């Protein structure tokens, strides 16, 4: 199962 | 950029056998950036129906690609991989040589 | 049996063929299980290894929401990074992630891992602490307040210590014919005369999982680096792996040499001569 959050660079 | 040149195997899946079936491999890793041309050749020409495996990358960031398509090795047809990159001036042919 | 996860990010730009495509790939050591492609005609997550298959729809759309989240960001993380290098439109770029967890033998989180990098070079990493950040230059410490911001260690230190090792368990038990299942390598020594006074000696190792061996070549006894001819640990493209080492001897003295072989699979280390 993948990191569930996403953050802009 | 700093860009880095494929390294190139053609080999078989199973020891060949002339006359038995087989999987040609086209194993191209060690490149950046990612997009590349891979053809598998059989006496000169493109081998039609070749799959590829999914785009993935090492520790150090290269990227790695098997193509592959089933075939039967006989004493007399010569098979080969074409490789383009943009590293690569014109395209690069390695030949199969089933002792490698 | 000590074992990882890990997921592969690309995301790549292409003036103007379109906007970035994005790709993750997931592995458990060796194998690959899941895949998602911005590319593809009908953009999902999609099994690679048959014991990821029986994971319910819940599952399926799960991992799809996060990687098409994940486009979307990625666009812009290129299109900032773009902008930290003072970079062209013109004008393609790679941005690189590798993250995961590595259990030991034993099975309990040994130490986690996220990295990125932007064409092939560091970029930022998270230390082994799960805390802090190491970021490459002064265009990545943009990225590292940011990520400071929004508190992005902290989560990944409880999805690294929490999820990731979960899943990880899960999937080795689900899996566990193949992935716990070390095939050794099947060997044999190769001869073949270069002149009249040489001789190429090469060792085979062929149909071994996991990929990690150590091929190498003695003469007396003693190591002959600078010597053999090693290649790249290739995929057979079932699963298994290959690999050869060579070295050129002057006839006559092929008997002084030997190939050592490990590799999980084997009840003990190979010792291997050529056998006329």
């Amino acid at each position: 199962l993948p990191f569930e959050k996403s953050t802009v660079m | 950029m700093i860009q880095r040149t494929p390294k190139i195997q053609v080999y078989s899946r199973h020891p060949a056998e002339n006359g038995k079936s087989n999987f040609l491999n086209c194993y191209v890793s060690g490149f950046h950036p990612s997009d590349i041309e891979v053809d598998l050749l059989k006496n000169g020409e493109r081998i039609e129906k070749v799959e590829h495996s999914d785009l993935s990358f090492s520790k150090d960031w290269s990227f790695y690609l098997l193509y592959y398509t089933e075939f039967t090795p006989t004493e007399k047809d010569e098979y080969a991989c074409r490789v383009n990159h943009v590293t690569l001036s014109q395209p690069k042919i390695v030949k199969w040589d089933r002792d490698m | 049996g000590s074992h990882s996860m890990r997921y592969f990010y690309t995301a790549m730009s292409r003036p103007g063929r379109g906007e970035p495509r994005f790709i993750a790939v997931g592995y458990v050591d060796d194998t690959q299980f899941v895949r998602f492609d911005s590319d593809a005609a009908s953009p999902r997550t999609e099994p690679r290894a048959p014991w990821i298959e029986q994971e319910g729809p819940e599952y399926w759309d799960r991992n799809t929401q996060i990687f098409k989240t994940n486009t979307q960001t990625y666009r812009e993380s290129l299109r900032n990074l773009r902008g930290y290098y003072n970079q062209s439109e013109a004008g393609s770029h790679i941005i690189q992630r590798m993250y995961g967890c590595d259990l030991g033998p034993d099975g309990r989180l040994l130490r986690g891992h996220d990295q990125s990098a932007y064409d092939g070079k560091d970029y930022i990493a998270l230390n082994e602490d799960l805390s802090s950040w190491t970021a490459a230059d002064t265009a990545a410490q943009i990225t590292q307040r940011k990520w400071e911001a929004a508190r992005v260690a902290e989560q990944l230190r409880a999805y690294l210590e929490g999820l990731c090792v979960e899943w990880l368990r899960r999937y080795l038990e689900n899996g566990k014919e193949t992935l716990q299942r070390a095939d050794p390598p099947k060997t044999h020594v190769t001869h073949h005369p270069v002149s009249d006074h040489e001789a190429t000696l090469r060792c085979w190792a062929l149909g071994f999982y996991p990929a990690e061996i150590t091929l190498t070549w003695q003469r007396d006894g003693e190591d002959q680096t600078q010597d053999t001819e090693l290649v790249e640990t290739r995929p057979a493209g079932d699963r298994t792996f290959q690999k050869w080492a060579a070295v050129v001897v002057p006839s006559g003295e092929e008997q002084r040499y030997t190939c050592h072989v490990q590799h999980e699979g084997l009840p003990k280390p190979l010792t291997l001569r050529w056998e006329p």
